[PDB]
This record gives structure tokens, C-alpha cells and sequence, in this order.
């Protein structure tokens, strides 16, 4: 699971 | 803005597009583990029905919320830019009563 930093595709 | 123990986040998600289930405990969860960072956390409400995506969240102290607002504020998360703003204490608790006397630091759900 990863949300956090996770910029636009 | 003057600082306080509490704030919101904005722009978490948005409420229509999140089909899975339980998919706010995992905010909860994502929110709780990120301010461990900082001072950890005494009382969080992921609002499930407001368009703009927003968390609540009380620090046990000022300082505790001034290191989550300013490291949270203008992160990505999820491809979408956050934004974290300070709740004053009396709207705050208007809000959520309980959070006037809650004391135990929040532990995350999940694993």
C-alpha cells in the first residue's frame, strides 16, 4: 500500500 | 492562521470514487502512522460524506500539531496535492465532544 509521495501518473 | 492541537486535511480522497470496504479505516490508519512522525495523534475523523476529501485530527499538544501541519501541508498523496489548515479548539470541540478529554495516543488498525 502505498499513498504518501505518490505524485499524479 | 493562529496555531492549535487540532486541524483538518484536505483533498484525502473523494468520498464517490471509493468503492472498497473499510476504505477510511486505511485513511485513519495512513493518517495515524504519518503523524507518528511528529508527535502521534489523540483523536482522528475521516469524514466519509464531504466531497473535499477532509480529516479531522487533534494532537496531544500545539507543537505536536505544528510539526504534522507543516511536514503535511502541500504533500502528494494518492497523485493529489493536500492541504492541512489549523481547527481552532472551540470549533473543534463543538464538532467532536469527545475529543475535549481524549488522552491515549491512536494506534493504526492494520498491520
Amino acid at each position: 500500500r502505498k499513498y504518501w509521495d505518490v505524485p499524479p501518473p | 492562521p493562529l496555531a492549535t492541537q487540532c486541524f483538518q486535511l484536505s483533498n484525502m480522497f473523494n468520498p464517490q470514487t471509493e468503492e472498497e470496504v473499510g476504505w477510511d479505516t486505511e485513511i485513519k490508519d495512513d493518517v495515524i502512522e504519518e503523524c507518528n512522525k511528529h508527535g502521534g495523534v489523540i483523536h482522528i475523523y475521516v469524514d466519509k460524506y464531504s466531497a473535499q476529501g477532509n480529516v479531522y485530527v487533534k494532537c496531544p499538544s500545539i507543537a505536536a500539531a505544528i510539526a504534522a501541519v507543516n511536514a503535511l501541508h502541500g504533500r502528494w498523496f494518492a497523485g493529489k496535492m493536500i492541504t492541512a489548515a489549523y481547527v481552532p479548539l472551540p470549533t473543534y470541540h463543538n464538532l467532536f465532544p469527545d475529543s475535549m478529554t481524549a488522552t491515549q495516543l491512536l494506534v493504526p488498525s492494520r498491520r
